[PDB]
């Protein structure tokens, strides 16, 4: 955890804890969730978030419970270093047939089924191997862009 | 250019401006035990490249061995976490910030 | 001998995937060459095939067959004579001065004799030839016999 | 050490001294740590930093250590002033094998193995000479930016 | 003698790379020339072989053998001549009024007698040769004497 990503926990912790007193119960998580448009947000949501923690969800138990959730999170100044190194040429995304190769002739976690995986919801260029950068946007903020 | 390859001896031809010169079937004697003295000498050479041509690659294996796990680990997180509501959340709220 | 280096099995205990302490012998090759010898790759086929041992079908081993395959290769290692590989090149090029150009290098490693991939050549290029498409090979072979 | 150089090791003195007594002792050093993101410091490196120290570690002790490690430091506009008289004609980066040549051929300083060394985090651009002004961004402020 | 210039021994610390208090040999001619000394190239060249000195193969030194070699140069600092300088220059060039023509200058100093390199040609016009094209050699052989 580099000091710039706890800033921005303690910012997204400070928006759901909407009562400013440091621990956000389950009325902060609806009406954070009011307030991005949920209308509908069930209170069995809300509980099961809860039930991820021990205690009161206070700064340390979200940065515990979020650390050891995102055990291997990688920020994308370190996604596109490594990729740089994949593409040493610079510019070019790197071809779909040598990330699958290099992936699983390296390591276990880089094995084929896990590649089509990878595949499926990052798109063809992005499965691929062909672009860039995309990935790296979508590994430290989920979601389409 | 051509020419370049082969364990034959390099002796038994000659070049000139419309054509090769070729020995047979002493010359062609010649180039025979020629060959086998450069599968000796090329054989030999062959195979440190061979040998140097893999040493580079454990240097590069190793090098590689954290920058995967990084990469390996750092995906898996996000495909766990992606599916949480309170990423979900930072995510949309993630913009808000400065 | 021991000089009993005990430190060739602490290696074949990194480059066993299984932990059962067995390397197959298609690995043999490669870590003959991570032991500190150099046999090249028809000396190890033949070697392998002398002893009725195929390599096309599945192998494993006992460290009781590579340690002694490791001291056959150890008395071939008289044969890394540096001059013949810089005079090598120095007959390889025009003028007095020690510089391949890049691609005949390259071609000439990937297809004269034993095969070396295009990968493997690029990553033995990669720092000793600049932009001027000229490997100046006094220092590419005195860094290729660094390792 | 200019007046704006020594301003600035005040203001970082002010910032891991967090009891403002002037002297920085170990717990200062602990919690600085803490509020950068460090919950695993061990008391160790504490004492290792406090080891190179005679006494306490006040403003001119604080000075005085960073006076003697930083004995050939130089501000950004004097190292961009004798990269601008390297490239008298302006704008572009000179070329590595000019610097490789006119370290070595000048000084003992500008040696090869130590050229080799100058390339290896200062990137190629960098160590080639051919940009120039993020190799006086990261002497005067060190780590990738 | 001393007059003992003791800073003939501190720049001596100044020249030796090693810091072992010792300078070799081919840097015996150019460490006369920043001590305030010009013997020619073959004069320092010949002296060395007199002495049945080889500068072909490695060199050390010492202080004890390179302060006599400077007091046996510091005797020829006599034939530095300023009038046979200037007179030379004068005799290459027509008209009454001391001009040498840029590129006449460059190639004589490089090809005639001892080979100066064309680099160290371009370092001793560069500033002294405006954009006519005409070394004016009496403001020029003033500054070369400035050094």
């Amino acid at each position: 955890f580099d000091e710039t990503e706890i800033e921005d926990f303690k910012e997204a912790f400070t928006v759901i804890d909407q009562n400013a007193d440091g621990i956000i119960d389950k009325d902060d998580l609806r009406e954070t969730f009011a307030a991005m448009g949920r209308l509908n947000v069930k209170n069995e949501e809300l509980d099961a978030m809860i039930k991820e923690a021990s205690g009161p969800i206070n700064f340390t138990v979200f940065l515990t419970m979020f650390g050891e959730k995102l055990k291997g999170a990688d920020p994308e100044d370190v996604i596109m270093g490594a990729f740089k190194v994949l593409d040493p040429d610079g510019k070019g995304s790197i071809k779909k047939s040598f990330l699958e190769e290099l992936l699983t002739t390296g390591g276990g976690r880089f094995t084929p089924e896990e590649i089509k995986n990878m595949w499926a919801a990052f798109p063809p260029d992005v499965a691929g191997n062909v672009d860039y950068k995309n990935i790296c946007y979508v590994i430290t903020h989920g979601e389409d862009a | 250019k051509l020419l370049g390859g082969g364990d034959v001896d390099h002796t038994q031809y000659a070049f000139g401006h419309t054509k090769v010169f070729f020995k047979a079937g002493l010359l062609g004697l010649l180039e025979e035990m020629r060959d086998d003295k450069l599968a000796e000498i090329i054989t030999a050479t062959q195979a440190r490249c061979r040998g140097f041509l893999m040493r580079v690659e454990y240097r590069a294996m190793v090098e590689r061995r954290e920058s995967i796990f990084c990469i390996q680990y750092n995906v898996r997180s996000f495909m766990n976490v992606k599916h949480w509501p309170w990423m979900k959340l930072f995510f949309k709220i993630k913009p808000l910030l400065k | 001998s021991k000089a009993a280096a005990d430190d060739f099995k602490e290696a074949f205990l990194l480059f066993d995937r299984t932990g059962d302490a067995k390397i197959t012998a298609s690995q043999v090759g490669d870590i003959a060459r991570a032991l500190g010898q150099n046999p090249t790759n028809a000396e190890i086929n033949k070697i392998l095939g002398n002893p009725s041992k195929e390599e096309m079908n599945a192998a494993a081993i006992t460290f009781e067959e590579f340690l002694p395959m490791l001291q056959a290769a150890a008395n071939n290692k008289d044969q890394g004579t540096f001059e013949d590989f810089v005079e090598g090149l120095r007959v390889f090029d025009k003028e007095g001065n020690g510089t391949v150009m890049g691609a005949e290098l390259r071609h000439v490693l990937a297809t004269l004799g034993e095969k070396m991939t295009e990968e493997e050549v690029e990553e033995l290029m990669k720092g000793q030839e600049d932009s001027n498409g000229c490997i100046n090979y006094e220092a590419f072979v005195k860094h290729i016999m660094s390792v």
